Parts: structure tokens; C-alpha cells; sequence
């Protein structure tokens, strides 16, 4: 029940409200699911699981391409039904921010697929037009020195 | 008059370097440009030269001498890069800033390709920063944009960070300035481009919001209209919504052109994440800002 | 005569008055409001200037009648040169609005 009165009512709010600078917020709606049961945790978690995988990938910084992968997939799904409740759409951008940002800052694997993976997961207005200016500089750059 | 011209001997180094400098104090700086153009020296006569000259290529020479900083680059392994900039530096004090402005490009272009020649990192700071103050002080800030951007193995980030800073906060600079960064930036917005790369847009985007203080109509157009051009349009909105909230001592009818601006760019997005801006924290819908004008 | 200045203000001056509803409304644009005088770049407005404009629309243009909007349509394909749907042509102005006001700004 307590699953859907901060998915299905208001997003959270250690994820809207919090502040990005030291993320001291987002890391007690983190440690208060180690308060809760994980005796019986793949019973309860598929709104709040989405939240932990979120988690333990850019607190405590788990870059592993196999967990970046799943968590993509799963968010595409889950973006796909409350992009239109209130809230919780506001904080997903968030999230979208966070993880691409998270990429660049572990080392960028540059591979083809890993592209993919930016754009599939969603931009914002700034974003989108950002990439294509960017891309024109960095190829200038190059050609630079002689 | 008497010596330096009867006595010119031609490609002989002795009266190549008095020449040179001879010309220079009379104030033919495009004279002086013309002797270099008959030989880069460094190369053409090698570092080879007299023992008087020598003292001044070491610092065993305690006078007078402005030139003795020239001599120095002939010891240097980047030599062909360092004798235009002593040149540059040259024509700049004796205040001849045309002619600094050619040896500098050619210093440059030399510096670049000195990249396979051992040349110094902090060589390369103070030289290029060089280039930009002459493109500043004829006001040619077109060239100052391109040489900061694609030099960014020739700098550090933050030089670059003061540069920006000091055009940007400085009122006799940030019109004249703005101008000619911002219609670059709009030639290219219609390319399906960004003219500048990432990198350089928050650099200048908190340059723009230390003047913010106390909000101010001129401060926020200023961070406005930077965020208009790189087609950042849905935040553009958002630093117009704060004009409004921000001050309670504005007129009902400065306030109703507020909201009209910000209600117009959220209602030509029609998404489900793009019909709100958000204030701190706080999701703020187009129908409460409809509403918000309605109340006025 | 290209007193295109001029041009533009008479052309204001006679939408002003009320007794237009929305479809004597529809013909001027697409004749010569947008076509001729805001996809050509030449004029420097600011933010309340395109405020104004925002509120000229918003009142009094848009089809309400369901037979207005089709005609309008097919009248729009027969001759190109604005936007085929109106809420595509409600992006576009913006668009040129906000040229013209960046310009004065910078």
C-alpha cells in the first residue's frame, strides 16, 4: 500500500527537492530501505525497486554496463506510466540528468550502443540541442593543431 | 639615415638586426615587419650571433635593453614561436598594435605546428593570451572566440573562465561583446547546431549570474536572451518567471507581459514533461500561470 | 512603394477595430501579416512588444467554427506558405518573434 502513496501520489521528494551539491536527501530514501524489510524485498519492490537500482548506481557509484542496461529498460517502462502522474514525472527527468551525467564522469565507453543508450533514455530541451552544437566543435578541435 | 643606409649590407646578420631595430624607434613598425619577412632568423642564420648580443640571449647584461628580451628566444628549442611573440610584445609597447597583431597570428601558427617540437605548456598560456588582448583592443571579438574554443590544449579552462569574465563584466566590453557573440550563435542555432560547445555555455552562463542580486530587470534579459539563443527556451522562460516573483514592486501591467511571454512558450510545447517550468523545487503548471494573469 | 515601415501600420491600425470575428481574421495573415512582414527579419522588437502580439492572437484569431478550420486547410494546401496545422502555426510565429526580439537584446 505504502508503495503507491509515493508513486501513484506525490513523487519523492529526496529526488526533487534535493539538493544536488552534496545529495544528502537522496541518500536517506536510501538508507530508510535498509530500515525496511529485505528479508522479503522482491515481494514489494517494482515502483520503489527502480528507485534502489537508481540508487546504488550513482550514490555509491556502480558502473557496471550490465547494470546501466537494466536499469534503462526497466525506466523506459516505468517512465511510460507516470510521465503523466503528478510529480513523479518531474522527478524522472531528474533521474534522466543524473545518469547521464553519471556516464561521463567514470569514463564514456564510446561505443555505438552506449550512444544509443543516452538518447533512448529521455532529454530535455536543453539537452538535445546541446549534443549536435557540441559534436561540430570537438571535430574543429581536432583539425586544430598542425 | 647615415649608417644603416648606406651601409646596408643585405643578408648579412650584422646589418640585418640594426636595421631592424633602428627602424622600430623611428617608428616605421611596418618597415621593421618587412626585415623579419626577409628571414626568420633563428633558422636562416641559426642562434649563431655577436658576443654583445650574446649577453643580452643570456641575462649577462644589466642595462637597458627591451630587445635583450628578444636575443632570449634564440636559446629556446620552440625558437621559431618565441621570436614572433618577442616581436609581438615588441610593436605592443612602442604602441604599433597592427603590427603586434601580425607577428602574433604567425606565432601562432607557428606554435601549432611546434606541437611535434618540444614547446612548453606555460609558453603557450602567455602567448596566446597575447593574441586575444590586440583582437580585444581593435574590438575584432569574432577571431577572440575562435582562438579561446579550439585552444583548449593551449590553456587552461579556467584563464579561459577570466577572459569571459572580464568582457562579460566589464560594461566598456559586454554590449560590444555580446553583440558579436550572439549572431554567431544564431547563424548556426538555425544549422541545427550550437556555435559554442558545452563546455564554454556554463562557463559564460555563471559569468551572466554573478550580476543577478537582487533580481533587476537588465541582469535577468541578459541571462534571458542567452538562454533564447542556445535553445534552452523552456529555462529561458523560467529566468522571466522570477522577474515576476522576485519583485513585488513592479506594475500590474510589467507583470502581465511577464506571464504572457512564459504562458505563449510552454502552450507551443506540447508534451508531457514541457508544459511546466519549475520554480526552486516547486512543479508549476501552464494552467496556475494562466490563472496567475487571470488574477491580475 | 517600399514604405514597408508604413505598410505595416495601417494594416494594424484596421485589425484593431472589434467588429473582426475570426475569419476576416484568417484571410489577412495568411495574405500579408506573416508572408511578407514577419518571415522577412528587419525589425527589433523587445519583450513587451512581443507580448502585445501574444495577446492579439490569443483573443480574437483561432477557428472555433468547425468549418472555418477545414476550409482554412484546404485553402493553405492549394497555395504553401504557412504552416499546414494552426497549432504548428502558433509554434511558428513564436519562433520569429522571438528573432526579432534577441536581435535588439544583443
Amino acid at each position: 500500500l505504502a508503495e503507491m502513496a509515493i508513486v501513484t501520489s506525490l513523487g519523492p521528494r529526496l529526488l526533487l527537492s534535493n539538493n544536488p551539491v552534496q545529495n544528502n536527501e537522496l541518500k536517506t530514501l536510501r538508507e530508510i530501505l535498509n530500515e525496511f524489510p529485505d528479508s522479503e524485498r522482491d515481494k514489494w519492490s517494482v515502483s520503489i525497486n527502480v528507485f534502489e537500482v537508481y540508487l546504488k548506481l550513482v550514490l555509491d557509484n556502480v558502473e557496471t554496463q550490465e547494470t546501466i542496461d537494466s536499469l534503462i529498460s526497466g525506466m523506459k517502462i516505468f517512465y511510460d506510466q507516470y510521465k503523466h502522474c503528478r510529480e513523479v514525472a518531474a522527478c524522472c527527468n531528474v533521474m534522466s540528468q543524473e545518469i547521464v551525467s553519471k556516464i561521463l564522469e567514470k569514463n564514456n565507453p564510446s561505443i555505438g550502443d552506449s550512444k544509443a543508450k543516452l538518447l533512448e533514455l529521455p532529454l530535455g530541451q536543453p539537452e538535445k540541442a546541446y549534443l549536435r552544437g557540441e559534436f561540430a566543435q570537438d571535430l574543429m578541435k581536432c583539425t586544430y593543431k598542425i | 639615415e647615415n649608417v644603416e643606409c648606406p651601409f646596408y649590407l643585405r643578408h648579412n646578420e650584422v646589418q640585418e638586426f640594426m636595421f631592424a631595430m633602428t627602424l622600430f624607434s623611428c617608428g616605421n613598425f611596418d618597415q621593421s615587419y618587412e626585415i623579419f619577412q626577409l628571414h626568420d632568423y633563428p633558422e636562416a642564420i641559426n642562434d649563431k650571433l655577436p658576443t654583445f648580443l650574446e649577453d643580452l640571449k643570456s641575462e649577462n647584461y644589466h642595462g637597458d635593453s627591451i630587445w635583450k628580451d628578444l636575443l632570449c628566444t634564440f636559446t629556446v628549442p620552440y625558437r621559431h614561436s618565441a621570436f614572433y611573440y618577442q616581436l609581438s610584445l615588441l610593436f605592443d609597447r612602442n604602441n604599433s598594435q597592427e603590427f603586434a597583431l601580425k607577428c602574433i597570428s604567425k606565432s601562432a601558427e607557428y606554435s601549432l605546428k611546434e606541437i611535434q617540437i618540444e614547446e612548453l605548456q606555460d609558453f603557450k598560456e602567455k602567448q596566446h593570451i597575447h593574441y586575444l588582448n590586440l583582437l580585444i583592443h581593435f574590438r575584432m571579438f569574432e577571431e577572440v572566440l575562435d582562438v579561446l574554443r579550439l585552444g583548449h590544449e593551449c590553456l587552461s579552462d579556467t584563464v579561459r573562465t577570466n577572459f569571459l569574465q572580464l568582457l562579460l563584466q566589464e560594461d566598456i566590453y559586454s554590449r560590444d561583446f555580446f553583440s558579436t557573440l550572439l549572431r554567431l550563435c544564431n547563424a548556426h542555432s538555425d544549422n541545427g547546431e550550437l556555435y559554442l560547445r558545452t563546455v564554454d555555455i556554463k562557463i559564460v552562463d555563471s559569468i551572466l549570474s554573478q550580476n543577478l542580486r537582487s533580481g533587476d530587470w537588465e541582469c535577468f534579459k541578459k541571462l534571458y536572451c542567452f538562454r533564447m539563443l542556445n535553445k534552452s527556451e523552456r529555462a529561458a522562460a523560467e529566468v522571466l518567471y522570477q522577474y515576476i516573483l522576485m519583485q513585488a514592486d513592479l506594475d500590474v501591467i510589467r507583470k502581465r507581459k511577464c506571464y504572457l511571454m512564459v504562458i505563449n512558450v510552454l502552450s507551443s510545447f506540447d508534451s508531457a514533461y514541457d508544459q511546466w517550468i519549475l520554480n526552486g523545487s516547486k512543479v508549476v503548471t501552464l494552467t496556475d500561470l494562466r490563472d496567475e494573469l487571470r488574477g491580475l | 512603394r517600399e514604405d514597408w515601415g508604413q505598410a505595416l501600420r495601417l494594416l494594424l491600425l484596421l485589425i484593431e477595430f472589434p467588429y473582426l470575428p475570426k475569419h476576416y481574421l484568417v484571410l489577412l495573415v495568411a495574405k500579408f501579416l506573416y508572408p511578407i512582414f514577419l518571415l522577412d527579419d528587419k525589425k527589433l522588437m523587445d519583450e513587451d512588444s512581443v507580448a502585445t502580439v501574444i495577446e492579439v492572437i490569443e483573443t480574437k484569431w483561432d477557428d472555433a467554427d468547425e468549418k472555418s478550420s477545414n476550409l482554412y486547410e484546404t485553402i493553405i494546401e492549394a497555395d504553401k506558405s504557412l504552416p499546414s496545422s494552426m497549432a504548428t502555426l502558433l509554434k511558428n510565429l513564436r519562433k520569429k518573434l522571438n528573432f526579432k526580439l534577441c536581435q535588439a537584446f544583443m
